[PDB]
């Protein structure tokens, strides 16, 4: 053969349509810009809203994705087009433009179970969690080879005929002349693209709870590789095709099927936020109004359904705000981490006050008593089993790194594990070795964890050192101990029993006019987008989740966006704080901090002293204030007090 | 797009007149000289620093860092044709390689012909012929890179990347050129190798026996064919590299010739090379395409920071008085406090002298164990040691326990077999194996540790290991005696814990108790706002020394063996008799045994190592007495 | 596999040197004058002198003549882009220029029989005589497809691997879409280009006498194809080459060769003159300067080695210049020849007079009396015997069209041979059919013939009729006849015999030193150039040892053939006061009793001598370039007519 083609019509017609699209300047300008944003970035893909299409042209949008290999191809020429129109010199630095998908697939939502071969050259969005990933490998696609003998260079192309018919032909490595000189390859002239390998399953949460997982296979290519790692939880959107086999003069009919990916998003749509202007003029003048009961105000809208708790909900909005690393010069390490611990009583809401911080912190990880047990928590060393190689993987602990690992039931873990989480808690790092590999993984991970006293019930009769059962070593580590009784009294019953009342009264709005919650049933999520990879007034409107209207409380969507913002902040402890904190630090240390019939809680060490300026350093970024001022310091110092003892009764 | 041959002419003039005042402002001709050397046999490896080709040709350097196996060559070129004009004398013929090479030399010669065109396959290939390596120091414009991000566009470059070496197989012989000979004809056949794999040639491509038709079977030989020492190491991302909730990514380093036997397991390197593919042949691949394996072919290896390989001012320091106080007061300065425990922390890392009398070897290793209450920085001067220390592993708890303190047998990939790993204790032989939260350790790991700690050996006879291990590390343990706390209601040795025999082998049980102190919690807190507030450790008299001087410091005090005079044996018998004594009158005191004496002999030897002198005095005598001795202060 | 040269440093040297040679602007700019007339006039093939660039790049001529394609690749690339440079939009409308060679070609000058093995992939230069064309077949270089299913139009190119290694792939034209869709050919938008095979055999004359002839095949491409019809001595350059045989699986190791043509010559006598400026001033100053014995002047400097005979002398200029055709508009046709015939005694050189016109003329042909028979004198009718039809073959009279058949011994041809030309000498076509074929052949020429007269010598006592043996039809379309007669006068013979001696003492200038022989012997040939295709001229020749002295000059021969050349073309006018005369002179020559007792007449008077007279004149007028037929041209004409047309008879 060698025929080409002059001027296709529908390939003509559709990068016209692509064009049109993407040139988007009497229109709102979306795409226009984030073309130029890519050129900027130094990028060479583009990721196109599903939507937009069908909202400009449901043929295209369509067509795009029932056929989705060469309309694609079709959508990269334009784009091409259109960046080298905005940008010839950056269009002529990347051989190929390519284009992602995003936004509502409707039926073309898939799991691996749900992705059948009715999808085959469609496109397809599919969420799992990522069981394998090969090594990133190049793949030739360009080859240029030297002939000393003749002082003749030479090219080869590789067309990427992964799901195409590869004659062989088309892929001879050359290594002769034609004459029979030896080539020499160049290989910092030739070009390759790295390409992986990953296999999707489907998630162990969404899969039906009796049967085996199914899994898919994706090929990822180059600016796709490395985005995902074994246990990530990924939204894969691509192209699902059969695979060839190899020549053969017999075959069976059965085709191996592989996703190619064209677009590769975490499940974090929790770990990247999307700031506004507005959003961020926002955000400044609620820093500039009140910037003194500012963190009051925070922490009492953190878990708004429970009732009470006003020191531990503060001290869980230092923890959601952290402290700063001290990274010294000769590589020496100060956490910034606050570590929590809530004892208590049964049925004093810490179970949903750590739910609450799993629903709301980037990076939270959940974990419970007995189910998660040595290397879940922490890391493993496995061998590959395939090379022979030992390779690590990554517990609960090292995927909550710069998070939070939520430890329910922690009177409950074994000795072993709750030793085992002693070096995470404090330098941050889990440091394993098997005969093959050493590491040192980095957990730097705030740890929130709840527990029940001895006895299950807390006794007031006895020390508080007696109702917890933790040895003074690991009780150190948390640098807040909160006891959370409960006081039987009538009147804080009355109050909790009112709130408690009221949020089982409350009814969404209009959303629901007195229905059922439906159960989801694995058909339902893929009917819709899924809100774990999808893409502000400062304030929540009064109903009766409050009493009256007296004082306001802060929108959840906002108060994401405000500590996502206060996070970054870096105040520096000034002088006056500094001797403030240590003056408070060598009174705590002494006997006359506690009066009698009151009781240390946890020891005090220098710990403490950390503690103290951690938590007056998260104070000080609540306020976005860059230094940690006096009002700072006392605002650590009168949480430390609260927690560090206890009154006992007779 | 550019010729070769200007380029080679190009490295020609390099090479020949590039010149520095590298010794004492002369003009020297760099590259000239070890031009000569490399002529005479007297070198092997030459290594062309790239700083030295941008100094007078970037776009030079450039091309090298964009197509550098090509660069290799021609430099590889440059030098080969360059040698002959550079030897002054004859060659001694150093080994066997250098016979065959000048031989087949001399009958090239004998029946040359000059004038007669050959074939281009009836020569030798040039690398049967080299005896010397060419390797390019990259240019210090280059910055490092990331394991993780040296990636297809860097196929064929030159990149430096840094991480730890996990895994470094043995030398082994790579051959690079396959010698044949043949049954019927007295030439030889060459078969250049540059696969992983190769087949063995069957029939000689001979004049004589093509002339002939004869059948000229071919005998592969290792005789005049043509080996290289080769090493495959893998290296490992650095923790501080790593993305936020990643694992260290590992690449494969191929190491070969002067360059093999640099990188141990456990060193923080610095590795220069190419980044290259391997072809993936064989396969029955998922994909179709030619995909292939990568690997950093290796340039330059230099061990980095506590694995890194004076002026008169600085003899000055060494010969004052205050230079133990000076080096104990460096050990962690952003720690408060603690100076005789840092004073016991230095004389670990210098340690004493080991004795080999009569075949009774007495190790010199100093072992030490803190055992202090919560938050008195023990974590934290483990950490620092680890950091320090030239060879120095740290585990802590049980993340690395069993194998990953002693050995296990791996599939070896290279060759494919059975091969012995080392753990924490063989990566840190001959250096300090910091052991934290030693109280919370799995016994079998306790057990392997008192051989370690007094035989300084491992012996395992499970069942796919018969070997004993050199493990020849100081231990510096970190634990909480008993409870987390230490009670003054429960004696030693009951809130301490540990058996007699582990105790024993501790030269020194330091115990730290936090007892709360109003004017020293003062200032212990001004000094930790202070770090908090500067990053930095607090001014004080003398500034403390850097980690690199640090490292200098005790590594000439390490070569440094002073002996104990005869006058002094009177004087050390005395002390430890009497450390007996209390020992057994005492009702609150610790086990003591003949270890007590060798704990002093060791310490006082490690003194002496301080003060660089060849004999032990009577005041590092007393030092070490008063180490002991401060070591159970804290529980008056 | 399909891989690109990214650096090819050959080739960039190459095209570097081919474009640097064809540049030229600094060195008077003969090859950049060149490229801007092949773009004027719509060509896109460049002839190149191989002479100028042995010149300006010894090293590329070298490599050229040896390595033929690569440096012709090369070579066109370059033309590419040198005419892109002068004019894009021309070298856009075209994909390919080609660069054919000409000039001097030391060993690679062949024949048929010398070009062997050792020549393959070498320029050659061969000479020949073409025995056979195929038809001009066109060759697909590109097909354009259509299909309805989709409405897609693709297209196939096709390379010219006609002495390259052909793989199958190569030659599949497209059918089916990939759906198995029909495709349908757009033939109007696919690209062919014509091709043609001949075939050169070693010239007869040229060749061993005696051996069985050599031949070889030539490859003929678009715009190359109709230059060579056969029969034609051609000179053919191009490349040697060994064609590739068909996929078998066993081979006999034997190729068949062919020579790919770059450039195809016919003889340089009856190419169109090359006129540079001061030739045509030469030309317009010579007849302006000298009108009124100008023809004279011409006339008398013909033969030079022939003493004597001047009016026949004029006669044969009239023959060289010629009439004007008359092309009426109800398609009536009126020659504008001239037939001459020369009767006399032997030895007295019109023998001669026939190889002067043959060594002159443009398209002149020989023939004796019985060498051509009818069918090789006239055309033929033959069958093709592989397709089974009717081919014509031209003879002599056709190859002669707008040429000189120059009839020797024309007395001894036979009867039905002279029938055979009656046709041709006076309505200058050949009619000729078979059953399967009829044509009307064009054979417009003009007859020189040389015969001899009854009893071999003449008989002045013997009218001349019974003394030339050929009958009022035959003689009537002579429109002139010469009695060339032995006359024993003595002055005559100082004067003839002197003139004879005198040329048989004549060296040539530097190549005769005093003893020279001339002849080279069946290498020497191909030694140096061929002197029938080789590409300042004076116009009056120095006095030599041809003359003694006088005041009246002898015109160079070859300004004498550019003159002509110019001067055949102009078509004279007769005016009317010709037109009166040469009416009455008619009317008194048909009267016998104007002309005197004792004269006979040579040949019959007819309305064909008024017809001569007019032709006559014409030429006359042509040679003065008069573009009127004034009274001089016609009296000139009357004279000849009457001179030529009566005999004394003797007693
Ligand atoms: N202010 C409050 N105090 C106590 N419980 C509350 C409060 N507000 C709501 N609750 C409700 O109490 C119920 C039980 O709380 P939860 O299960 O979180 O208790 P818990 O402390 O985890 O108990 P346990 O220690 O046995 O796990 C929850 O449904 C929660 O909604
Ligand atoms: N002089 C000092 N004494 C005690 N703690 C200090 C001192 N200087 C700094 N610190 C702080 O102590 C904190 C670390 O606790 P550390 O690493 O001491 O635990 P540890 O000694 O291993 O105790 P544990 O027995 O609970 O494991 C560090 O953040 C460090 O900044
Ligand atoms: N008038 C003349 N001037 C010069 N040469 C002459 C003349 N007459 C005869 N010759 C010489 O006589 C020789 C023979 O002439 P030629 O062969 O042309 O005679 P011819 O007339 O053809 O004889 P025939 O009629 O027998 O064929 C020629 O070489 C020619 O040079
Ligand atoms: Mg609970
Ligand atoms: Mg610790
Ligand atoms: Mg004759
Ligand atoms: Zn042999």
């Amino acid at each position: 053969a060698g025929t080409v083609v002059l001027d296709d019509v529908e390939l003509r017609e559709a990068q016209r349509d692509y064009l049109d699209f993407l040139d988007d300047e009497e229109d709102q300008g979306i795409y226009q810009s984030k073309v130029r944003e890519l050129i900027s970035d130094n990028q060479y893909r583009l990721i196109v809203n599903v939507n937009d299409l069908r909202r400009k042209n449901e043929k295209r949008a369509n067509r795009l994705l029932n056929n989705a290999f060469e309309e694609l191809v079709a959508f990269q020429r334009a784009l091409k087009d259109f960046v080298a129109s905005i940008d010839a010199t950056y269009a002529k630095q990347y051989e190929e433009f390519y284009v992602g998908l995003e936004g509502s697939f409707g039926s073309k939502h898939v799991s691996p179970r749900t992705l059948t071969s009715c999808f085959l050259s469609c496109v397809v969005c599919v969420e799992g969690i990522v069981t394998k990933c090969s090594l990133v490998r190049p793949k030739v696609v360009r080859s240029v080879h030297y002939c000393p003998a003749t002082k003749k260079t030479i090219e080869r192309r590789y067309s990427d005929l992964t799901t195409l018919v590869a004659f062989p032909s088309s892929s001879v490595y050359p290594t002769k002349d034609e004459e029979n000189n030896p080539l020499e390859t160049e290989y910092g002239l030739s070009v390759y693209k790295d390409h992986q390998t990953i296999t999707i399953q489907e998630m162990p949460e969404k899969a039906p709870a009796g049967q085996l997982p199914r899994s898919v296979d994706v090929i990822l290519d180059d600016d796709l590789v490395d985005k995902a790692k074994p246990g990530d939880r990924v939204q894969v959107v691509g192209t699902y095709r059969c695979l060839p086999g190899k020549k053969g003069g017999y075959t069976s009919g059965t085709f191996r099927t592989v996703l190619i990916a064209c677009n590769v998003k975490q499940m974090s749509k929790d770990a990247q936020p999307s700031f506004s202007a507005e959003d961020i003029a926002k955000i400044k003048k609620f820093s500039k109004t009140r910037s003194k009961d500012i963190f009051d105000q925070l922490a009492k809208s953190l878990a708004p359904s429970i009732h009470g708790h006003d020191y531990v909900k503060k001290a869980i909005l230092c923890l959601l705000l952290g402290g700063v690393e001290r990274d010294l010069e000769n590589g020496s390490h100060i956490r910034g981490d606050i570590n929590i611990l809530l004892i208590g009583d049964p049925s004093v809401a810490k179970s949903q006050l750590l739910r609450y911080v799993l629903c709301t912190a980037p990076r939270a990880i959940p974990t419970t008593g007995r189910g998660s047990s040595g290397v879940g928590l922490t890391a493993a060393v496995t061998t590959d089993q395939e090379t022979g190689e030992r390779r690590l993987e990554a517990g609960a602990m090292v995927l909550a790194d710069r998070g939070v690992v939520c430890i329910d039931e922690f009177d409950k873990m074994s000795d072993m594990d709750r030793t085992a989480i002693h070096e995470v808690m404090e330098q941050g790092r889990v440091t394993i070795a098997k005969a093959g590999i050493h590491a040192r993984l980095n957990a730097r991970c705030s740890v929130l964890a709840a527990a029940n006293p001895v006895y299950g019930r807390y006794d007031q009769y006895k020390t508080p050192m007696e109702n917890i059962g933790l040895q003074d070593s690991l009780l150190s580590r948390f640098d807040l101990l909160f006891i959370m009784l409960d006081q039987m009294d009538p009147e804080q019953d009355r109050e909790i029993s009112d709130h408690v009342l009221r949020m089982h009264r409350y009814r969404a709005p209009g959303e629901q006019d007195g229905d059922a919650m439906p159960l989801g049933s694995a058909v339902d999520i893929l009917a819709t987008d899924d809100p774990n990879f999808s893409q502000y007034e400062k304030h929540d409107n009064l109903l009766h989740g409050t009493k009256k209207k007296k004082e306001k409380m802060v929108s959840a969507a906002f108060m994401k966006k405000y500590i996502h913002v206060a996070k970054i902040i870096k105040p520096v402890l000034t002088q006056e704080s500094a001797t403030y904190i240590a003056e408070e630090y060598s009174r705590l240390r002494s006997q006359d901090s506690m009066s009698s019939d009151t009781a240390r809680t946890s020891p005090v060490t220098a710990r403490t002293l950390e503690t103290l300026i951690r938590l007056a350093t998260a104070h000080a970024k609540a306020r976005m204030s860059k230094t940690v001022d006096l009002q700072d310091a006392e605002e650590a110092v009168e949480l430390v007090q609260y927690a560090y003892f206890k009154k006992v009764l007779e | 797009l550019k010729d070769y041959a200007l380029e080679k002419e190009k490295v020609k003039k390099f090479l020949q007149e590039f010149y520095q005042d590298d010794e004492l402002g002369k003009k020297q001709f760099k590259y000239g000289n070890q031009l000569v050397r490399l002529a005479h046999r007297e070198q092997v490896a030459l290594y062309v620093d790239l700083d030295d080709v941008a100094e007078d040709d970037p776009e030079l350097v450039d091309s090298i860092c964009e197509n550098a196996r090509r660069y290799a060559k021609l430099f590889a070129d440059a030098v080969q044709e360059l040698l002959p004009q550079y030897k002054e004398r004859e060659v001694v013929n150093k080994d066997v390689l250098d016979v065959y090479i000048e031989h087949r030399l001399m009958m090239e010669q004998r029946s040359r012909d000059p004038g007669m065109v050959r074939s281009p396959q009836n020569q030798y290939p040039a690398e049967l012929m080299r005896r010397f390596e060419l390797y390019f120091q990259g240019p210090s414009s280059n910055k490092p890179r990331v394991i993780r991000e040296v990636r297809a566009d860097s196929v064929g470059k030159l990149v430096t990347v840094r991480g730890i070496v996990t895994r470094v197989s043995e030398v082994k012989p790579k051959m690079v050129v396959a010698t044949y000979t043949c049954d019927q004809c007295g030439a030889e056949t060459y078969q250049p190798i540059q696969s992983p794999t190769f087949m063995p040639l069957i029939m000689c491509p001979s004049q004589e026996c093509q002339t002939n038709r004869s059948g000229g079977r071919l005998y592969l030989q290792t005789r005049g064919s043509r080996f290289i020492k080769f090493q495959e190491m893998k290296m490992q991302e650095h923790s501080d590299q790593v993305p936020v909730g990643n694992i260290p990514r590992s690449i494969t380093v191929l190491v070969e010739g002067e360059n093999t036997r640099i990188a141990q397991p456990g060193d923080h390197v610095s590795v220069t090379g190419i980044f290259l593919p391997i072809l993936r042949t064989g396969f029955r691949q998922v994909v179709q395409g030619l995909l292939s394996e990568t690997y950093l072919e290796a340039h330059r290896i230099v061990k980095m920071n506590k694995s890194e390989d004076l002026t008169r001012e600085e003899l000055r320091q060494i010969a004052e008085e205050d230079f133990y106080e000076k080096l104990a007061a460096s050990i962690a300065p952003e720690i408060y406090g603690h100076e005789d425990v840092k004073k016991a922390l230095l004389l670990l890392l210098v340690g004493g002298v080991d004795q080999s009398p009569r075949g009774m070897k007495i190790r010199g290793n100093i072992n030490i164990c803190l055992m202090g209450d919560p938050g008195v920085a023990k974590s934290q001067l483990l950490s620092y040691i680890d950091r320090l220390a030239p060879r120095s592993q740290y585990t802590t708890g049980r993340g690395s326990s069993g194998v990953g303190l002693t050995a296990a047998v791996l599939r070896d990939s290279v060759s494919g077999e059975l091969t012995l790993e080392g753990g924490a204790l063989v990566l840190a032989d001959q250096g300090v194996c910091c052991i934290d939260e030693f109280d919370k350790m799995a016994e079998a790991d306790r057990t392997a540790i008192h051989e370690v700690m007094e035989q300084q050996t491992i012996s395992i006879a499970k069942a796919g290991i018969l070997t004993t291990l050199n493990a020849r590390c100081s231990i510096l343990a970190a634990a909480n005696p008993a409870y987390g706390r230490y009670n003054p209601r429960r004696s030693l040795e009951q809130n301490i814990q540990l058996p007699a025999a582990l105790l024993s082998r501790f030269d020194l049980l330091w115990l730290i108790q936090d007892r709360p102190d109003r004017d020293n919690d003062l200032r212990l807190a001004q000094h930790i706002t202070y770090v908090h507030q500067h990053s930095r450790q607090p001014p004080s008299q003398f500034e403390p020394l850097d980690m690199k001087l640090m490292r200098r410091y005790i590594a000439m005090c390490r070569e440094k063996q002073p002996m104990v005079p005869e006058s002094l044996a009177d004087y050390i018998t005395a002390a430890y008799v009497e450390m007996r004594r209390e020992a057994w009158a005492s009702k609150d005191a610790t086990y003591t045994s003949a270890r007590t004496l060798l704990a002093i002999l060791r310490l006082s030897t490690a003194l002496a190592r301080l003060r660089m002198v060849d004999v032990v005095e009577k005041e590092d005598v007393n030092e070490a007495i008063r180490l002991m001795e401060m070591s159970k202060d804290s529980l008056l």
